């Protein structure tokens, strides 16, 4: 069901947030701390925004949730060097996310 | 070190 799928999405989001590597993605990026972010990234997304959307019932499917998670990971890849701490963190998050999404297909 | 954009950007 929509409800059971979204329950599991909420769990994935919590589990991502529980990782040490989630630190860059917890809150929206502030371009006053991070130079050029607004110029480079057209569509910002972060875990707090996803959590608020879940709480308000703004996702009507697990696919809508997935689109936001992917935006987080894609923005990270786009903006940061792959060998940077934040670059590495995004790769960790994406790998973990896919490892949990797999449960839909077991 | 601080978060920053790829040098090429």
């Amino acid at each position: 069901s929509m409800h059971s799928d979204l329950t599991f999405c909420e769990i994935i989001l919590m589990e991502m947030e529980s990782h040490d590597a989630a630190w860059p993605f917890l809150e929206p990026v502030n371009p006053r701390l991070v130079s050029g972010y607004r110029r480079i990234i057209k569509n910002p997304m972060d875990f707090s925004t996803m959590r608020e959307r879940l709480l308000r019932g703004g996702y009507t499917s697990s696919e809508e949730f997935a689109a936001d998670a992917l935006l987080v990971f894609d923005n990270c890849q786009t903006f940061n060097e792959d060998d940077s701490e934040v670059g590495k963190a995004g790769h960790i998050m994406r790998r973990f996310f896919e490892s949990r999404w797999e449960e839909f297909y077991q | 070190g601080a978060k920053r954009h790829r040098k090429v950007l």
